[PDB]
RNA sequence: UCGGAGAAAAUCUCCGAAUGAUUAUAACCUAGACUUACAAGUCAAAGUAAAAAUAUCUUGACCCAGAUA
């Protein structure tokens, strides 16, 4: 039904958190804040990680 | 005293009139008596009446509490971590102060341990002392002690009064003779090198700062003016001092004791020092 | 007056100067019991309030009790206390002008704790209660580790015996 | 002396001198504004941490130039006393070494921070806003 | 100097004092 | 437990405790929070953070604990630089 | 096994959950507390940091295996 996928900085840190999307719903990504960088940055989907 | 004219009145002191310090013993019952007979302490019968109640940690078959906790490394290389013992400048100045260190020599751990100074056990992993900053303020001793660790501050107590405080290390067995060279010299065999520290601590030992043994000589007289200016204290020139001699003696790198050369053998018995003359083991303990 | 000052005395107000026997609106003609004392807030003290009250006078009344010798540096004197002044005086006296203003400190402070004053300047600073913490435990049961620095006084190592 | 191939002398060749650690650095007392001890007066007073109190003459002092005196006594007037000297403090160690550091150390800034000129205003602090804002007020009313 | 005299505890009274402190 | 070892005769430590707890020398025991490495992706920010954190021992928990190690795990260990050496003492207790 | 409603807290009368979609992506740190045999579970001032405050609505330990850095 939906899908633990793992939100990947692209601010060039390896830094990224785990979110849920629905199987029908597109790749996803969202602004979120990189503790490396100490300032908000696009996280883009890469990996799945399980099926929840 | 009073007391001692007492014992002249009484009657003699022998085996028949011993008796122990009161309460010194308590008294030990037996399952005789019906107070601590019959079921005897243990309760109705049961498990934890004949004696077969499970073992300790076991909580009647839930996941005991030190098997649901997380396994987490607290631990992990204790065994091998290095452990130095601590001596406060207050220890230091005491000792001084009872003339149970003599400051006119130079201070090694042999001299520290040899005063009950300090408590060394290198089968715990102790690799010598560190220099502890107390007692800094009230610390008034000129002295030329070497101690496997320092501090910044520690340093600045010892400088100050126009003292030398150098870092050296010792190897576990190196550590072992150094601390009881008597209990050695007693086995018959000759003096081991001196090994050099491992590559985790050899920039420790090769700085300037921290006086560490295989620092450049050239850049201590920096490093001692950098460290008066900020405590505000003015760097003594120590050539000037009489015993500038015993403040600057310092033994080889290679070296456990001052006047020994590795190789030799200490004929205790015959007050000899045995040395060598082979060429290959004398290049052995040179190198 | 300052109301709020008096360093030592709580209950207390400095007369800055006070004018007496003044005729009519002209104040040139005023008996000048006290001179005029520049303000001296006291730094880190807050805003004081000094207000300017004017009392209706009867009959001409000589206030040789509340004279002040003339110049006065010796800030103690200018202890006062409005409701002792007012009382003696309230037959002939009532009050009906006001006028105050509140003043932070300021380097001028400094010149008049110093030239004049002639004493070394007083610095306050606001300083809060400690922090409440229920009484230590020998077993601090599910705390984590800052519980233990909860409670230590120095901050730095201590060795004892060693 | 017993000597190895590990010994000073062979490990650093150039510094094969007895006394070269054990020399005083020739002068050093002039460059990295060396501050003279003798003329500060230190006193200790035991407040538990032991109080520091270094205490100098700002204008008297010469080791520190006229143009860097005039700045710091503008920047720090609240640190002078009422006899003209600059009396600076510490009471955060139980160590009176420690506690006389930061003294000697905030000296030091003191002239950086006066020899080299704050041109950045950085941006305005809170209380700076209050500050502002209550002073244009007084304008407002004071344009009487 | 009796002016040297000062009470180790202020009690400014001015009620607005700790409002127009913050 | 072993009480009295065949070869030694002495009491064995319960390997489990030491590679789950750390003792201060003053009696106290550290542990972790059981299940801060599971299931993160549904647990409250919140419950995270309290997970993480190094949390102490009962009284009952601490005295077990002390009966299933030896003297050698109750000793002062004197390391250079070591981060729990200003928790090995209690101040200011009075109780 | 846990949650919701009645009896009204001891056994009885009923519904649901092993999530779901929405989304502003919801940080770190730290007083004092709730709950609780243990274990797990709740709420949170102050400070700092991002942004220009907010996540809204309705759950399984340890060991042991993995995945990427
Ligand atoms: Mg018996
Ligand atoms: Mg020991
Ligand atoms: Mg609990
Ligand atoms: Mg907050």
């Amino acid at each position: 039904k939906t899908i633990l996928v793992k939100l990947v900085s692209q601010a060039g840190t390896g830094f990224s958190f785990n979110h849920k999307r629905s199987r029908l719903r597109e790749k996803l990504s969202l602004l979120h804040y990189d503790p490396i960088v100490n300032k908000k940055v696009l996280f883009v989907e890469q990996k799945k990680i399980r099926s929840l | 005293g009073t007391s001692l004219d007492l014992l002249r009145s009484l009657p003699r002191v022998s085996l028949a009139n011993l008796k122990p310090s009161p309460n010194s013993r308590k008294r030990e019952r037996r399952p005789r008596d019906r107070r601590r007979g019959r079921k005897c302490g243990r309760g109705h019968k049961g498990e934890r009446q004949r004696g077969t109640r499970p073992r300790l940690g076991f909580e009647g078959g839930q996941t005991p509490f030190y098997i649901r906790i997380p396994k987490y490394g607290f631990n992990e290389g204790h065994s091998f971590r290095h452990q130095y013992q601590p001596l406060s400048l207050r220890r230091l100045q005491y000792l001084i102060d009872l003339g149970r260190v003599d400051p006119t020599q130079p201070i090694d751990l042999t001299q520290l341990v040899n005063g009950r100074g300090v408590t060394i056990q290198p089968l715990k992993r102790d690799y010598g002392v560190q220099l502890v900053e107390e007692g800094a303020d009230t610390f008034q001793a000129k002295i030329n002690i070497e101690v496997q660790l320092a501090s910044e501050l520690a340093i600045a107590a010892i400088e100050k009064n126009g003292g030398v405080v150098t870092t050296a290390f010792y190897d576990p067995r190196s550590l072992e003779i150094l601390c009881k060279p008597i209990p050695f010299f007693l086995r018959g065999q000759p003096i081991p090198k001196r090994m050099l520290p491992p590559e985790s601590l050899v920039p420790y030992y090769t700085d300037a700062k921290n006086r560490g043994y295989l620092a450049d000589p050239a850049k201590f007289p920096e490093a001692r003016l950098e460290l008066a200016m900020k405590f505000g204290y003015v760097l003594p020139d120590i050539t000037k001092d009489e015993l500038f001699r015993m403040l600057s003696a310092r033994k080889d790198p290679r070296q456990i004791f001052f006047g020994l050369a590795p190789g030799w053998v200490v004929n205790m018995a015959d007050k000899k020092i045995l040395k060598p003359t082979d060429e290959n083991l004398l290049k052995y303990y040179s190198s | 007056i300052n109301l709020d000052g008096h360093l030592l005395e709580p209950d207390a107000e400095y007369v800055h100067w006070l004018l007496t026997n003044i005729p009519s609106n002209r104040v040139a003609e005023g008996q000048e019991t006290c001179p005029y004392l520049p303000p001296f807030p006291a730094r880190g003290s807050g805003f004081h309030r000094f207000a300017f009250l004017l009392f209706k006078q009867d009959k001409p009344i000589n206030f040789s009790e509340d004279t002040r010798p003339s110049p006065c540096y010796q800030l103690a004197q200018r202890t006062f206390r409005t409701f002792d002044f007012y009382k003696r005086h309230q037959e002939a006296m009532t009050p009906a002008g006001l006028a105050f203003f509140q003043c932070r400190w300021d380097d001028s402070v400094t010149h008049t704790f110093h030239q004049l004053l002639d004493m070394r300047e007083p610095v306050f600073e606001f300083v809060r209660p400690p922090p409440y913490h229920p009484k230590q435990k020998r077993f601090p049961h599910e705390q984590p580790l800052r519980y233990l620095d909860r409670y230590r006084d120095s901050h730095e190592p201590t060795y004892g015996i060693y | 002396t017993f000597q190895s191939i590990y010994s000073l002398d062979k490990l650093y060749p150039e510094s094969k001198g007895a006394d070269t650690a054990w020399k005083v650095p020739e002068h050093a007392k002039q460059a990295s504004s060396y501050i003279p001890l003798d003329r500060l007066s230190i006193s200790y007073c035991r407040s538990v941490n032991s109080k520091a109190e270094v205490r100098f003459h700002l204008a008297s002092a010469d080791w520190i130039e006229e143009p860097v005196r005039q700045k710091i006594a503008l920047t720090h007037k609240n640190k002078i006393n009422k006899a003209g000297e600059l009396v600076l403090t510490s009471e955060s160690s139980r160590y009176q070494f420690r506690n006389l550091a930061e003294c000697l150390q905030k000296i030091r800034d003191m002239i950086a921070e006066a020899s080299q000129v704050p041109k950045e205003p950085s941006k305005e602090d809170a209380r700076l806003q209050r500050l502002r804002i209550e002073k244009m007020n007084r304008e407002r009313l004071r344009q009487k | 100097k009796e002016n040297e005299a000062v009470a180790p505890e202020f009690t400014n009274r001015n009620p607005r004092n700790l409002e127009l402190l913050g | 437990l072993t009480y009295c070892s065949t070869r030694k005769g002495k009491r064995k430590t319960v390997k489990s405790v030491v590679h789950r707890f750390l003792r201060l020398h003053s009696g106290l025991w550290l542990r972790r929070k059981a299940g801060y490495k599971k299931k993160l992706w549904k647990k409250s920010t919140a419950r995270k953070k309290r997970l993480r954190e190094f949390v102490f021992c009962s009284k009952t928990q601490s005295k077990l604990l002390d009966k299933m190690t030896t003297s050698f795990w109750k000793r002062r260990n004197w390391y250079a630089g070591d981060p729990y050496q200003m928790y090995h003492d209690r101040t200011n207790l009075r109780v």
